[PDB]
């Protein structure tokens, strides 16, 4: 019944530049706010308490304002180590907390178009009963991308699972795989399977497809 | 900026020794009811002889009341009195139930009902003990930020 | 010195009770108070506070967890316990305990390592591994499907091929099983010259399957 | 300055809780040995039934040693370790004299000989408790001055 | 709040034991600690007697070693001073005081002070003698051989206040006290204005009103 | 074997000027020293502790240096209240203290010669058996003064007790009374009783005498 809202959910900053997180409270939490850092694979680290003073052990590049419903965590000249999810936290009720939704902070680089590949199900899969059509987008940035499935031009919905990769360590791009799952019966019904990829680094949407074996 | 840091620490030390006394009841309730000293294990079972233990519990209980009375702060006035009132209800309940608690052979069950605030049934004082713990901790919560805001005045 | 160490079982069936205990290291619940509180992060979501305890034992609960949670302190006060009942799916999460306290900040200071607890209707299973055959680079990979529980480790050519590999995070299908897929980028000239085999290893079931992909 | 004050304050709170725990032992020895609850006086005499109280006394004694284990400071290491030995010797003595203390009917004299540090004869633990008291009090003096000189950073260097 | 209040009987016989109790008001033996006693003998400055601890461990000046014992009362509202055996060089004013705190330690909250006289009893009322005068003149009263102190002197029932000096009493070899109070008056008022000094000693009743005659 | 020595035992400064009290230790008490004010009739007040820091509640005119064996308490522009004795205190073995002798702080004024009066014994006193000849020094400053008795020009010794008054509230002066006590037997023997007064404000010692019976 107290709401903490980080204003952008995602933040993309060039290494060496400044980052500014914001947090908004549904009502005055006063000078009681905390900032946490959370790298994938580790526990959260405490950065700021009382909304101004930095937790011991953390560099001076972290900073915090506050005193009411405005709150900002500002990282001056953030480095590679600083890219993670950042939460704000209301704790003006002494043992009772509410975090925020979180805010990922990503490496910024130039737009890169995705490499699109499509894979038909394996022969070993069709006698198991199910079919899985995989469409993968490779080494692209920014993450915002759209992948839609058309089977004989029938736009598919509610039968794909997509998974994205971590921002790449070397080139800072992404990969994504949308997996279309049908039964052998439904995979056998149709012939044309296409995934179309919409991305900022593509002039117009790219589509790649297959017919059920060679012709 | 010089006086307040020293003044609030006095308040914090005063309250946290009450809780430390409060912790002395609990640990005897948790580990000494129905027990006896053993040369190797350290403690061993001896049922239904909890009289001197419960007498000791009440002894620290009134030492708590003495300590809550030494507290004086204009801001915490209403809350200190509430902890004062809670301490008296506990001490009054223990004497009130002397028919079961004032003898050598107080049963294990009755001792737990008297001083073990996490026991199943709490009709012999543990309820008032729970209220006392809760009233004192609300006082401890206020005291912790009372000190902290004195020291965060450095930057 | 100020060290928190985490807890027991990682896989309970739904509608049952999961119990966790955090044990203190180099410390006790002292001065007269320290080391209260539990936190969880469920997959695809941020952190949220679960509940708080006190050196006495006084407990404060989030609500929407009302009646559900019980936090307890162990006499001989080396450890404190989390009790969550009953547990549906979506109680599956990564659980943290933390010291939500210090004299000078009222939150949230010494963190555990994080423990995983999966709430699912059992049926532990070894994975099914399927090839992703390739059509100036080219892409091939593996689809490792319908296994439980997590994790699996995927390696290519027994760890001899690491450049170009992306192993995606596993996804939970409506069947309650996990699947992922591992893809590689290869120079297209090396198809038919270089052998490609993906190594799938599941710890829960002692399955080691070696599947080759061939154009 | 800020690191100094917060870290220096922690030990004083840490040590003064041990002294509060010790006073729990001392207070039951002075006011609860050989006694029972009475509705009007609050306590009434009950001779030679001090068995369970001694368990409670030892219960608090081991809670004290645990807290002494949680105290860690390189400057106070020497005095904390000296405090560490003394509570351990006290707790060991109560084990050693279990034949007189391990029953419900412990005499007042032997109960006082164990946990009443101001008793006439102190051969069942009261010597060790007093030796423990002195070690803990020597620790408060050093810990208190460490805090004050952290705060003496207000005026003068 | 931080209020220290002193003790019972002074006027203890020599070679006896003087025992004093310092009682706390608005305060307790807390955090978990207060200690110590201080004294000032006549014609001499203050000197520390001994110190205590909330546990009760005591430290003495070591010229009072074996002589003094400081004690803590269970139900710890008060602590006591015990001095034995007592010379006349132990006659003094004894203070109890809180000699400690987290941030200053020594020596912070003081008692109000209690007087203890070590003498061989013989409480006595004074004998009062006039001081007849011979461009001003001086007259007065002589208050001799009374014990214990104090006596209070007023002239003309308090109507003569300017020009008066009542001297501090002196301890003479007899073990009794004596003082004198003098006043200067215009020499013209000898035989004109009557001067009577009112001597008031509380221990014995001994309120004498004696007139002075030139 | 820890010695505290205040530099002057008495110090005289005119109101509003600076006062510099000093305290010296036989060996380093380090950073642990205290300064107290003690007005006659009250408990001592704690003024300074840790040798630099003032107990809160006391005015800014008091200040203190230290850090070793040098120690000084300075009252800049001391006011009427500030005239009292001030003691320093060692607590470097914290439960254990050593005070100093104290240092009176006097109102400073210009020299005033004493008014000397001599009084014969009373007749009511001579029938009591004893004779007491009182010699009074009135409204004088500085306090240093010596009065010796001559009976038929025979210098008396060991048979007079003298007492001094407090520095006057209005006039900041002193008064002193020396009283010679003899028995009627020694009083009957001789005829000339004189007290001689030496003071800084007298060109030569002033003597006043009387023959017992005009
Ligand atoms: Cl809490
Ligand atoms: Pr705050
Ligand atoms: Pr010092």
């Amino acid at each position: 019944e107290i709401v903490m809202t980080q204003s952008p959910v995602t933040l993309s900053v060039s290494p060496g530049e400044r980052a500014t997180l914001s947090c908004r409270a549904s009502q005055s939490v006063g000078n009681n706010l905390a900032w946490y850092q959370h790298k994938p694979g580790q526990a959260p680290r405490l950065l700021i308490y009382d909304a101004s003073t930095r937790a011991t052990g953390i560099p001076g590049r972290f900073s915090g304002s506050g005193s009411g419903t405005e709150f900002t965590l500002t990282i001056s000249s953030l480095q590679s180590e600083d890219f993670a999810v950042y939460y704000c936290q209301e704790y003006n009720n002494w043992p009772r907390y509410t975090f925020g939704q979180g805010a990922k902070l990503e490496i910024r680089r130039t737009v890169a178009a995705p490499s699109v590949f499509i894979f038909p199900p394996s022969d070993e899969q069709l006698k198991s009963g199910t079919a899985s059509v995989v469409c993968l987008l490779n080494n692209f940035y920014p993450r915002e991308a759209k992948v839609q499935w058309k089977v004989d031009n029938a736009l598919q919905s509610g039968n794909s699972q997509e998974s994205v990769t971590e921002q790449d360590s070397k080139d800072s791009t992404y990969s994504l795989s949308s997996t279309l799952t049908l039964s052998k019966a439904d995979y056998e019904k149709h012939k044309v399977y296409a995934c179309e990829v919409t991305h900022q680094g593509l002039s117009s949407p790219v589509t790649k497809s297959f017919n059920r074996g060679e012709c | 900026i010089s006086k307040k840091i020293t003044d609030s620490n006095a308040v914090l030390l005063a309250v946290k020794e009450v809780e430390a006394l409060l912790s002395s009841i609990d640990e005897i309730a948790a580990k000494a009811i129905g027990k006896k000293i053993h040369q190797n294990n350290g403690l061993d079972t001896e049922n239904n002889h909890n009289g001197s233990l419960l007498a000791g519990a009440y002894a620290i209980s009134t030492l708590i009341k003495q300590k809550l009375d030494g507290l004086k702060n204009e801001g915490l006035k209403e809350k200190i009195d509430a902890a004062k009132k809670c301490s008296e209800t506990f001490t009054n309940k223990l004497k009130e139930k002397h028919t079961d608690l004032g003898k050598e052979g107080v049963t294990d069950a009755d001792a737990k009902e008297a001083i073990l605030k996490t026991n199943g049934t709490k009709t012999k004082g543990a309820e008032e003990l729970g209220k006392l713990f809760e009233s004192v901790e609300v006082l401890s919560k206020a005291a912790k930020e009372m000190l902290a805001n004195s020291v965060k005045e450095l930057t | 010195q100020l060290q928190l160490q985490e807890s027991g079982p990682g896989l309970v069936k739904p509608s049952q009770t999961l119990s966790l205990t955090c044990t203190l290291s180099g410390g006790s619940i002292s001065s007269t108070s320290y080391y209260w509180g539990w936190i969880r992060q469920p997959p695809g979501s941020g952190l949220e506070w679960i509940g708080s305890m006190y050196h006495s034992g006084n407990t404060y609960y989030k609500s929407s967890l009302k009646g559900r949670v019980t936090i307890s302190l162990d006499t001989s006060r080396t450890q404190f316990s989390l009790r969550l009942t009953s547990v549906t799916a979506a109680d599956t999460a990564v659980y943290y305990c933390a010291r939500l306290g210090d004299v000078f900040n009222s939150a949230m200071d010494v963190w555990g390592q994080g423990t995983t607890v999966i709430v699912s209707s059992a049926s532990t299973k070894g994975p099914s591994v399927f090839p992703l055959a390739p059509s100036g680079t080219a892409a091939l990979g593996c689809l490792v499907k319908d296994y439980f529980p997590e994790p699996v480790t995927v390696s290519w050519n027994s760890g001899a091929l690491t450049s170009g590999v992306h192993t995606f995070p596993a996804v939970l299908q409506s069947s309650g099983l996990y699947s992922l897929s591992s893809v590689v980028t290869v120079p297209s000239s090396s198809l038919g010259t270089q052998t490609y085999i993906c190594n799938v290893n599941h710890k829960p079931s002692n399955t080691k399957v070696d599947k080759r992909v061939e154009p």
